[PDB]
């Protein structure tokens, strides 16, 4: 009696969150989901007076523990399920929590449980630990596979896969398996829920952020951006460090701008002999790239998710404007002013107020705890606050060795020729992967997108070297020299043309990451000459 | 550099002599229309870009809806996708996009270039120009996408609505990336003002459209006979009918609806709608009073008589207007299964938003004293209802 009235009720839950508009549709291509036929388990549910052998059995009492048993494993079950995959199963954890929670409301109709929080916290060990099994799983998922394995495209806001993995490492949990109704209800139901979620799978993007700030309060965020901090502080300290150094070594002492008399199919042979060394190098394209675009990745998912916790945070406090007299601009219209109309409104949502009525009458402990909570929910993360300048600055000092500022320049002013500085470097990374690839290999953006180019210039602005980059580029220099001239021709089978366009490419979105960082982020006088 | 112009305009005053000073005053004036001009014009361009650019992201989100995955159901039964898009083979292709993003990106740069500027002694804030655009366009958009057609009494589904929303407050933050301007008032202000029966303009709101269409399409259709009610569902659905309607009933009245008119309204929206509902029923309820009244004498004789089957033969055969009473009853119990299932919507979405206030109310309530006066037990069902929660008496009613 207790297995069926459990599955009855799941397939019964699943079925009514299922949407209405496939269903139809299914239905007409010839694919109908048939409906779970109805049962009379209410009166069996509330006996409580079983005779039997002179004996009184409460079947109330059995069915609750069958059920309760049942519920810890169905949510045990999700966190497994969800535990065994990757992050894009986010939304259907979040949606087989929903079918739970609705099965759970539906079963307390006639029988008591413990409250769904309760249960889902002891499922997630969080009820003993300040931190779940989903956040854990979380940190696992970005420090291993998200991050070396997506692209960023700023454009649409969206995270897709890479192509050539170096990365295999993951070996995730097997999958937990048990019958059809610990999962969705009815097999049939199960078909129709992967088909709706297995679009998510593809990318990672706001509905996932989202779900995930939902899922992880703001214990699980601070402890996955310290966690990222740290991870980010091993990547600079560490293998990125060690290529800067070796990579500063292979650079030329002294570059010097050519001259527009050259023209630009001689400035590109100039530059190709200046830097043969970082050509020629091979782990530059698949170390050194695949680290700045971890730290690149780290940043964005820093800034999504901190856009995502505020739209969140904005909509849950929408909703509790008429418990906290927040009323809005009311209409007002030649006869009446604005003081008498507000007055009445006010007085009209009078007994929507909580604070007063408890105050009025309610004991002092439901008026402290009243109080209080009206505290935690006005003040919160949206009404000026923010993390990403934390994130900046904290990153800025995990930058501390000589090497990316270099010794104190001669002139006494800047380094103009001198290839000391890492904005040098980075003008180098720019030539080399501005180069048209063949057709048989990859480029940047179809391997590491956006996010190689955030690290490189997040480098750059912490160091206060983005005004001296965008006056010292090698690549800049050749795109206005070919402005101004126009030529094309073939160098050391390099197009020339091809070259600037990609070029100007990079440059627009270089100058849109410096501008996003720099709106984030918010002296020395020399002498005069004296007479000898 | 498009805010080099209005910067231009503060040299204007350079060109006055004290020896003609009539002349001083009209290019001064002049001085100070240009300028709000050139503001106003970036500030259109601005929110043109944003509308396109919400519009793309309105259409990508709708690519997610389950209904376009009844195909793949129905291939694995009897026996392009979202992702490639954001795929780059190259940066030489340039999309619909990106040519926007990069088009937003540097017009807002050149918008919070200056913080403030003074012409003639007169502060202008260029980032207040946008924002004020924004907050009319968003509204516009929004009372737009309802697509409303009164002829066709046809409107939006709440789910679609509320995706389109969350995308446009989405694209709004990444503006915020760009530009110093707070964009959680800009989502207070406009919300707000569409939760109220009527803005500040004077104009219709969302919950006012999704009122009328509700009690002037639904409920009336299912007076008729066309709709009925499903508890097994928990939604209206159309009856099998020769003539079927243009809309279907389960589209609009399910819980995933509900919890999303909910989120859009809020409880002032339902408190609206449930007034509404309410004003309904007492207008049933004083017709059926003339019907009882009109039979008075015949019912106080039956009342005495409920043993003595005899006379309730022939009691019952001069009573008048028997089906009518049961007809309008059956309105009232229709109507008010409805505001049951908007209160076990708003119950719902408010239970993981504000989980504080709900659990005060729900203590408060339940650990009221039973000897306390009426006129309190009322206040606590008002704001308890308020809340959504299943009050045994409705004190709207």
């Amino acid at each position: 009696l207790a297995d069926q009235i459990f599955a009855y009720y799941k397939v019964m839950a699943g079925s009514l969150l299922l949407d209405k508009r496939l269903r139809s549709e299914c239905k007409n291509q010839g694919a109908t989901i048939h409906l779970p036929p109805s049962n009379r388990y209410e009166t069996l549910l509330k006996q409580r007076h079983v005779q039997l052998l002179g004996r009184s059995i409460d079947l109330n009492r059995l069915i609750t523990q069958r059920v309760s048993a049942a519920m810890y494993k169905s949510l045990e079950l999700a966190i497994g399920r969800f535990e065994s995959e990757d992050l894009t199963s986010i939304v259907e954890l979040d949606g087989l929590l929903e079918i739970n929670r609705m099965t759970h409301k539906l079963l307390s109709r006639y029988l008591t449980l413990d409250g769904f929080d309760a249960m889902f916290r002891e499922a997630n060990h969080n009820v003993s630990a300040p931190y779940g099994r989903i956040t854990l799983h979380v940190f696992w998922e970005l420090n291993y596979d998200f991050l070396p394995n997506y692209c960023y495209n700023g454009s649409t806001n969206r995270f897709v896969r890479t192509v050539l993995p170096f990365s295999q490492e993951f070996q995730r949990d097997k999958q937990p398996n048990a019958q059809p109704q610990y999962l969705h209800g009815s097999k049939a139901l199960n078909l129709a829920y992967s088909s709706i979620y297995g679009s998510y799978r593809n990318f990672v993007g706001p509905p996932h952020f989202q779900v995930i700030c939902r899922l992880l309060g703001y214990q699980g965020i601070a402890v996955v951006m310290e966690e990222l901090l740290k991870v980010v502080k091993s990547l600079l300290q560490g293998t990125i460090l060690q290529y800067v150094k070796t990579l500063m070594e292979v650079m030329p002492k002294i570059c010097r701008l050519p001259r527009h008399e050259y023209g630009s199919p001689g400035i590109l042979e100039f530059f190709h002999h200046q830097l043969k060394d970082i050509v020629e190098y091979a782990e530059l394209k698949t170390v050194c790239f695949q680290n700045l675009r971890e730290v690149g990745n780290a940043i964005l998912f820093c800034l999504l998710i901190e856009q995502s916790l505020s739209l969140e945070e904005v909509c849950d406090l929408l909703h509790a404007a008429p418990f906290q007299n927040i009323l809005p601009r009311v209409h007002v219209k030649e006869g009446e002013r604005l003081d008498a109309k507000m007055k009445r409104l006010e007085s009209k949502y009078a007994p929507l107020h909580l604070v007063p009525l408890i105050e009025r009458l309610g004991t002092p402990q439901q008026i402290a705890i009243a109080r209080e909570g009206d505290l935690l929910t006005k003040e919160r993360l949206c009404c000026g606050l923010s993390m990403f300048e934390v994130i900046l600055t904290r990153i800025r000092s995990f930058l501390d060795d000589p090497i990316w500022r270099g010794p104190l320049p001669s002139n006494g002013v800047m380094h103009v020729d001198e290839c000391v500085e890492f904005h040098r470097l980075w003008s180098a990374m720019q030539f080399v992967y501005c180069i048209p690839v063949g057709t048989h290999e990859f480029t940047v953006e179809q391997c590491f997108g956006d996010g190689l180019h955030w690290a490189g210039c997040m480098i750059i602005v912490l160091l206060g070297q983005q005004r001296r980059f965008a006056v010292l580029d090698f690549c800049y220099h050749l795109l206005k020299v070919q402005k101004h001239d126009g030529k094309d021709e073939i160098i050391k089978n390099v197009p020339l043309k091809k070259m600037v366009e990609r070029i100007r490419k990079f440059q627009i979105l270089n100058d849109e990451i410096i501008t996003i960082l720099d709106k984030y982020l918010k002296v020395r006088c020399f002498q005069p000459p004296i007479h000898q | 550099y498009s805010i080099a112009f209005p910067l231009l305009c503060t040299h204007f005053m350079s060109c006055t002599h004290e020896l003609c000073p009539e002349e001083r005053h009209h290019i001064g004036d002049r001085s100070l229309s240009l300028c709000n001009m050139f503001l106003d014009e970036m500030a259109k361009q601005a929110r043109n870009l944003i509308t396109d650019i919400c519009t793309e992201q309105c259409t990508l989100s709708d690519q997610l809806l389950p209904k376009h995955c009844a195909k793949t159901i129905s291939q694995a039964v009897n026996k392009e996708k979202p992702g490639v898009e954001s795929m780059r083979k190259n940066r030489l292709v340039v999309t619909n996009l990106d040519k926007l993003h990069t088009a937003l990106s540097e017009l807002c740069f050149s918008i919070n270039y200056v913080p403030n500027m003074v012409v003639w002694e007169h502060t202008f804030t260029p980032r207040e120009y946008l924002t004020s655009h924004l907050e009319i366009r968003f509204t516009k958009s929004i009372v737009g996408m309802t697509m409303y057609n009164q002829a066709t009494q046809e409107i939006a589904k709440p789910s679609e609505l509320l995706t389109s929303v969350r995308a446009y407050m989405t694209v709004l933050q990444s503006i915020e990336n760009y530009v110093q301007i707070d964009i959680t008032r800009v989502f207070n202000n406009v919300l707000l003002q569409q939760t109220q029966h009527l803005d500040s303009h004077g104009e219709p709101t969302i919950t006012s459209l999704y009122t009328n269409w509700y009690l002037e399409t639904l409920l009336r259709q299912v007076s008729n006979g066309h709709i009925a009610y499903f508890p097994a569902m928990k939604a209206f659905v159309n009856l099998p009918t020769e003539n079927e309607l243009t809309f279907n009933a389960e589209e609009y009245s399910d819980i995933s609806e509900m919890r999303s008119l909910s989120e859009l309204l809020g409880p002032y929206g339902m408190k609206f709608l449930s007034e509404s509902l309410m004003w309904h029923i007492s207008s049933q309820v004083a017709e059926l009073k003339k019907l009882v009244v009109e039979n008075v004498d015949v019912l106080t004789q039956m009342r005495t008589s409920f043993d003595k089957p005899d006379q309730m033969a022939a009691l019952f055969k001069r009573l008048s207007s028997v089906d009518s009473v049961l007809k309008r009853m059956t309105i009232i119990g229709v109507i008010l299964s409805f505001r049951s299932l908007a209160q076990e919507a708003l119950r719902d979405v408010l239970s993981y938003h504000i989980p504080f206030l709900v659990s005060s109310i729900e203590d408060f309530k339940d650990h009221i004293p039973r000897e306390t006066d009426m006129k309190v037990a009322m206040n606590v069902y008002e704001l308890s209802s308020a809340a959504g929660l299943p009050c045994e008496i409705d004190p709207a009613l």
